């Protein structure tokens, strides 16, 4: 469970001074990601259950696996019915189904904005993911069987702590006066005065007076430029998309505390 | 336990056997690895059990004792049955483990010229033969034939190995696969510059995949379906002969251009193919049904298009060019019905058709029925071929062939090999059971019994009802079980595409008439396409007939018609020594092959020979080289088939180079013969040969079929009796209770008699021949060394004795004796080993060698370490045989002696191997080990 | 059970000189049939379920209604008998429709109604539920219309029959004898053909080559007894023969009908 190392992306995510890179190109980056995720998985998952033809396992994987007998075609290998004497490959069968609907939930999302693939169907967090497969690692010791679990199978864990199921997280970049600009616009629009033009302390002292309150005020109503949308609309993907797929929200050309506070209070009044 | 089982071994062989001889050091980390995983996993009692078994065996090998047997059969006597079964597998995964070891040894020895004595001698060693370069500078150096000559005649010539089921053992993929990383990393282990920590990791791996292999026990599978052992059989197709073939095909390229032909053998060459007789083969075997047959069909079609969907992938991300023909760019566009792509898109239509080709076969599994329909698939291999050629086409006539000459040659030769099935599936069924048919057929119309009939009554009506133009078997013909299944096998023949058959073939074929029948069969029951019919030639007196048989049937106008120039022939090897011997049947199978192919000739028929079970040339390892260069002058040309035995499949295509080895020396062997005959036969060697046979068929038929008191003899002294009753070997073990060993099959008699390590059918009456010519004239004896010396034939027939007898042990085969034959036969058994000896000391005598196997110490070597493991399993087989058979013979039980586990079924998991065991529990899994792991180390005998 | 009035038909079964009825069409002919009485009877058990909303039953009945259970409300057994016999009726109508487009369907026969007495079964169930219960007056309603129905039309609404040219048939039989060497049929007197035909039809062994040479003419006979032989028998009525003459002719159609396995 150690992330020793983890990798990160810009591409899709930082669009400072680039238009080029707009609200759905994010949408699209996250769940192109999570579908080679799947693809890389699938396959890991494919070696593993020729591997793993043992039939000792523990008496947790073998209720388990019994289960999973009461309900595999369109796949090459291993696309006949799973034996129950195979436990590992039955309970490695269903990680794979699961798996596959993941990748078509994504790919549905990414041509429609709909999937009629369930979340449940499918893996929706890497906790999920990893039960089945921290079940076989530990039967397989419970059974003195330590050294096989310490093979392919220790390699898979390490790799699902260590790329999750988007294989990067997404850093989001933007530059600090395209928000001090959406800001401006809604202390305008509220006749509350111009967040522009006020000091570095009053631009403090008005952030954390709105982070420590409790209303609203982001109006639905507020007149904006396409400049102001993007940044607005980006924030409106980052709530609507998981929370393992993002790193930072990284503030280019930053020299204040109010820079920082600022796209706090954006994040929270765009839903984040 | 602490010490190594380096020492054991080294004492088994009289040093290296080349300077690169890593064999023994291979043995010893392997086993000295498994046992260590053995102590962790049962305690240290049980691992030190085991390796004192090993080691009692080992020391009898050493100097054959048979005191210390006894004392090692009277410790595993009493061990509780979980106990039995478990030491039984780790000795069992011992040799398996050795087994590949040497595998390894074989793949990556370095050639030694320096060992070339010259002469035919050579081929009959893989560490001597010749690559297919050689034999090519050979011809072309040597016998005098132009480069133009070699080329053509590579361009006619097609090898046809033919797979069987294993009589023991099933191979799944994920078992080939778990052998293949144990050999990788004692490969890796060994290399020059290893660092430390790789070679702890490497290390760590190791012992991981052992201990994987140990706790899948495909040893303890229960027996599979025909279909099954089916899908199992093809495993050594995905896992090595798949990429093999193109490999080697490489090869030929290479070699014609290092003799001046500067073009690559034509893509469309089948050099090699493969052909199937599981689910095709139903002699004897009711299991085998029509519905397995059309079930195995498409099994093969599966798994087929499974194949080429992932070459086709891998080749889809290859070709990534922009350049293309008009006729590829005007298709390629066609199908956009990314376009820069041209031969991306050609090639995922090719595999979107794969997918249907495959479903469709799925559905008419699971279903009878599919939708899916015939358009949407490959029907032919001629539309599979139509996008492939294109692309082929278009990236030479933008002048990239280089690029086409990569993989995408590869997948045509893929495809001119395999074609869309894989294998092509050979049919077999028995003579009388056609002749059951056309009677039930004759007496319900009134004509008569065809039954009655002479042989030439037989021919007259059967001609007369294949020249006249009107049906006979009616629709309403009651037929028995047995009819039944003849005629619906004929018509799942009808109904299934031509390109998934091979022959229909003609078990125990005497006369023409059997082959006529047949035919007659075939078009009654609506094959619009007729399979080829062979003949299968066992018996003694039937390859007597043969060349009379086959001339008859060549003067027939209507079958001249039908064969169209081309007969293939089956003869078989264990099928005629269990009829008077082998020495008789080799000689008398010479003549038939000699007298058959100028029959052929005279009336200009292309005639192809098939080799059963038991012949020399299914050696595959490297005896088949000289074996094949063997054969009669003209009787190959090009065209020839040969039986894969299921106990050699592993040893010559389990790994990727020694596949590569075995599949050149059956082309070179075979191209070279056509232009290159062996020496021919000089008077005085036929003269002495026939002689001997007379006197060989006597002395075997006066100990098999005269001697009253031989059948109650064979089922004592071998497990014969439990190999049938038991569940292992698929078959009936014969074809009538009761009519001694006439109505015994070959595959039971060749494997009873293994078991013991007696080998009495493969040497029974070869020692009476060889003394009557050596008393007949005293100059006999050194023509009969002349003969080994100089002529083929004599040769390899001899070989292959010398190699079963250096498989056998006279003191194991009379510790069988000992327990389990009654006292009043105890004198006949002496008699038989009487015979044994004094066998042995003249065939080494007439090959001019002091001990058995001088001249292949490479062979010597192999054999010598595996007989620790079949010893301790012959020990144990002996004593488990005494207590199955003698209710209340026990010696002292003795207290547990593996630890793991409450956890357990106990009970249950004694019985794996069959749960409906009539047996005391743990005795019959136990005899199945040893039965399974006596195979495994024996392999091929007679 | 009364099949007091049925109706049959000519229209794709009748092809004395009218090539354009070719075995094809009276293959279309007959799985057209089923579909629309397929659609018809959906309609009427539709309609009867609305009827049938009574909660009383018979032992045989309710123990068949909870069996299909584990398989909309309970409470109504003669509504979940008769939903399923619809769903079998849509059954039976998509594998008529996949023969008709494709030759063949994955819609399997036990799927579907493949008798009329496997039709019969659960409607004649609720027709003893309904009297055994005291309800007979009820059953006496829409269920007794739709068993007349059942009785009168049955799965194809109409039977075939089929129709066909005297010496179309002779032509076929002439062309069997004269090739196989016998002589010619068309030549010989009516007692000759009689005492041949008779000796075929008593014999025990089959007749018409595979490899018969075949004009258009006696192809179409030949392909229309091969389409009579692959479909189901209550789809057809009787094969006739216009301008029949002698007893010959009869007997003629009666050795083709077997040799082309009917």
């Amino acid at each position: 469970n150690v992330s020793l190392i983890r990798f990160s992306s810009w591409m899709g995510g930082d669009r400072d001074g680039n238009p080029r890179v707009t609200p759905e190109v994010t949408r699209d980056v996250c769940l192109l990601a999570r579908m080679m995720a799947a693809n890389l998985y699938i396959d890991q998952i494919e070696e593993l259950m020729f591997e793993l033809s043992m039939w000792r396992c523990n008496d947790e994987l073998r209720v388990r696996a019994e289960e999973l007998h009461s309900s595999t075609k369109y796949y090459i290998e291993f696309w006949k019915q799973i034996p129950p004497n195979e436990p590992y490959r039955v309970i490695l069968g269903h990680v794979r189904d699961k798996l596959y609907n993941t990748r078509e939930r994504a790919r549905h999302l990414l041509a429609s904005g709909v999937s009629e693939i369930s979340a449940e169907s499918s893996f929706t967090s890497i906790e999920e993911f990893l039960e089945p497969l921290e079940l076989c690692y530990k039967s397989l010791c419970d059974c003195g069987d330590k050294a096989i679990a310490d093979g392919s199978l220790l390699d898979l864990l390490r790799q699902v702590f260590t790329f999750g199921l988007s294989l990067v997280k997404l850093d989001i970049r933007q530059e600090s006066e395209r928000h001090t600009d959406v800001i401006d616009a809604i202390t305008t629009h509220l006749g509350i005065g111009s967040y522009r033009e006020w000091s570095e302390d009053k631009r403090q002292e008005w952030l954390l007076s709105e982070l420590r309150g409790k209303r609203p005020l982001l109006p639905p109503d507020l007149p904006q430029t396409e400049e102001i949308a993007d940044v607005i609309g980006a924030f409106h993907v980052l709530a609507e998309l998981p929370p393992d797929s993002f790193g930072p929200y990284i503030i280019s050309m930053a020299t204040a505390p109010s820079d920082v506070l600022a796209v706090e209070l954006l994040q929270r009044e765009c839903g984040v | 336990k602490h010490h190594s089982i380096d020492a054991q071994l080294r004492q088994l062989v009289p040093g290296k056997v080349s300077e690169d001889d890593k064999l023994i050091e291979y043995d010893a980390l392997l086993v000295d690895r498994f046992l260590n995983i053995l102590q962790d996993l049962h305690g240290p009692s049980l691992r030190e059990f085991v390796q004192e078994c090993y080691e009692v065996s080992a020391d009898y090998e050493g100097k054959g004792d048979t005191t210390k047997l006894g004392e090692l059969g009277a410790k595993l006597t009493g061990l509780a049955p979980a106990d039995a079964i478990l030491v039984a597998s780790s000795i069992l995964h011992m040799l398996n483990l050795a087994n590949l070891a040497e595998e390894v040894q074989i793949a990556h020895r370095r050639r030694n010229s320096k060992l070339k004595k010259g002469g035919f001698a050579d081929e009959g060693s893989a560490t001597t033969e010749s690559d297919i370069e050689e034999t090519l500078k050979r011809l072309v150096s040597e016998v005098g034939k132009s480069p133009e000559e070699v080329f053509e005649a590579l361009k006619n010539q097609t090898v046809d190995l033919v797979f069987t089921a294993h009589p023991t053992q099933s191979a799944r993929r994920s078992l080939l696969q778990k052998n293949a990383r144990i050999r990788n990393c004692l490969t890796q282990l060994n290399a020059k510059d290893i660092t430390d920590d790789d070679k702890q990791e490497l290390d760590e791996a190791l012992q991981r995949e052992i201990q994987a292999a140990f706790r899948t026990d495909e040893i303890r599978r229960a027996q599979p379906t025909p279909q099954d052992e089916m899908r199992y059989g093809m495993s050594y197709i995905h896992e090595t002969v798949w990429k093999g073939v193109p490999k080697f095909l490489r090869r030929v390229d290479t070699a014609l251009k290092n003799i001046g032909i500067n073009e690559r053998l034509p893509y469309n060459v089948s050099l090699i193919r493969f052909s199937s007789w599981m689910g095709g083969d139903r002699d004897g075997n009711p299991r085998v049904t029509p519905e397995v047959t059309r079930d195995v069909c498409l099994l093969a079609r599966m798994m087929a298009a499974n194949l080429y969907i992932d070459q086709i992938e891998e080749l889809m991300f290859e070709l990534s060019m922009w350049r293309c023909n008009d006729e590829l760019r005007v298709r390629a566009e066609e199908l956009h019905s990314p376009p820069n792509e041209p031969y991306r898109v050609i090639l995922g239509h090719v595999r979107d058709k794969l997918y249907n080709t495959r479903e469709r076969a799925r559905h008419l599994l699971a279903s009878g029925v599919s939708e899916i329909s015939a358009e949407s698939s490959f029907t032919s291999i001629e539309e599979f071929l139509e996008p492939l050629e294109l692309c082929y086409k278009s990236l030479c006539d933008c002048g990239d062939k280089a690029i086409a000459d990569g993989s995408l040659l590869d997948l045509l030769r893929q495809v001119f090999t395999f074609g869309l099935s894989l294998v092509k599936l050979d049919i077999r069924q028995e003579s009388e059971r056609h002749t059951d048919v056309i009677d039930a057929i004759t007496t319900h119309l009134g004509i008569g019994s065809y039954r009655e009939w002479s042989e030439d009554k037989r021919q007259e009506w059967l001609l007369s009802e294949l020249r006249g133009k009107r049906p006979l078997l009616p629709p309403d013909l009651p037929q028995t079980e047995e009819i039944a299944d003849v005629i619906g096998a004929f018509h799942v023949l009808a109904e299934l595409p031509p390109d998934s058959f091979g022959p229909y073939i003609i078990s125990m074929a005497t006369a023409p008439s059997d082959v006529l029948a047949v035919e007659l069969l075939q078009r009654e029951c609506g094959v619009r396409q007729p399979l080829p019919v062979v003949p299968l030639f066992e018996r003694l007196a039937d390859l007597q007939s043969a060349p009379a048989s086959v001339e008859r049937l060549f003067s027939v106008d209507w079958y001249m018609d039908r064969i169209k120039g081309k007969q293939q022939v089956m003869v078989g090897y264990s099928d005629s020594g269990k009829d008077a011997g082998r020495l008789s049947a080799a000689w008398q199978l010479y003549r038939a092959q000699e007298e058959m192919a100028q029959v052929a000739k005279r009336y200009g028929v292309k005639l192809t020979l098939f080799h059963g079970r038991g012949g020399t040339v299914g050696r595959g390892g490297g005896p088949t080289h000289l074996a094949i260069l063997s054969q009669p002058p003209d009787t190959i040309n090009g065209s020839i088939r040969v039986t894969v035995q299921g106990e050699v499949i592993e040893f010559c295509f389990g790994e990727e180079h020694l596949c590569f080895q075995t599949l050149q020396r059956f082309t070179a062997a075979t191209l070279e013969h056509g232009m290159h005959p062996p020496v021919s036969p000089k008077p005085e060697w036929r003269k002495l040969m026939d002689e001997m046979a007379v006197v060989a068929t006597e002395e075997y038929r006066s100990v098999v079929v005269k001697e009253a008191r031989f059948v109650e003899y064979f089922r004592s002294a071998t497990p014969e009796t439990e190999y049938g009753r038991m569940n292992i070997g698929s078959r009936p073990a014969k074809r009538r209770p009761g009519g001694g060993i006439t109505t015994l099959r070959a595959i039971p008699w060749i494997f009873s008699w293994t078991q013991t390590r007696f080998h009495l059918p493969v040497w029974l009456g070869v020692g009476a021949a060889f003394k009557f010519a050596i008393d007949k004239d005293v100059r006999n004896f050194q023509v009969l060394k002349e003969m080994y010396n100089e002529w083929p034939f004599f040769r390899v027939t001899l070989d292959l004795l010398e190699m079963v007898f250096a498989k056998g042990d006279p003191g194991i085969a009379g510790l069988y004796d000992e327990l389990l034959v009654a006292e009043e036969l105890k004198p006949f058994g002496k008699q038989l080993r009487d015979k044994y000896v004094e066998t042995q000391q003249l065939l080494l005598q007439i090959a001019g060698h002091k001990d058995i196997l001088e001249g292949d110490p490479f062979l010597k070597q192999g054999l010598v370490l595996r007989n620790p493991y079949i010893t301790t399993l012959n020990v144990f087989q002996a004593y488990t045989l005494k207590r199955i058979r003698d209710p209340n013979f026990k010696v002292t039980p003795q207290p547990p002696l593996s630890k793991e586990f409450a956890d357990e079924n106990k009970p249950a998991g004694l019985v794996k191997l069959n749960p409906a065991s009539e047996y005391p529990p743990g005795l019959e899994d136990t005899l199945i080990l040893t039965m399974k792991g006596i195979a495994a180390g024996m392999q091929n005998t007679g």
